[PDB]
């Protein structure tokens, strides 16, 4: 399973 | 279809081939998700609509023996054969809430 707030 | 929750969550997809989690429907922004209950067959579904503009960004089932993972306290997610989905909640709260209901749906699957 993945583990951001650029991608938000 | 009754709905058994309602959460505020930013609904994410896994983009794989770029190692990046990406916005689901491609519309940043947080949605209201429910789990529906299907009585006649008792099936579940995860339905997620913008708040803002109403948009569908997820529409799953929920398959009896998933594997829901609670990476952390406000970021839950989940697999499927075709993509990887990401709630990250607006609270605690909602977290809890939704993680109960799919709990839930898991236990009578």
């Amino acid at each position: 399973x993945p583990p951001t707030e650029d991608e938000l | 279809e009754q709905s058994i929750c309602q959460a505020r969550a930013a609904v994410m997809v896994y983009d794989d081939a770029n190692k990046k989690w990406v916005p689901a429907g491609g519309s940043t922004g947080f949605s209201r998700v429910h789990i529906y209950h299907h009585t006649g067959n008792n099936t579940f579904r995860v339905v997620g609509r913008k708040i803002q503009d109403h948009q569908v960004v997820i529409n799953c089932a929920i398959p009896k023996g998933l594997k829901y993972n609670q990476a952390t306290q406000t970021f839950h997610q989940w697999r499927d054969a075709r993509q990887v989905y990401g709630l990250n909640f607006g609270s605690k709260e909602d977290a809890n809430v939704f993680a109960s209901a799919m709990m839930h749906a898991l236990e009578v699957l």
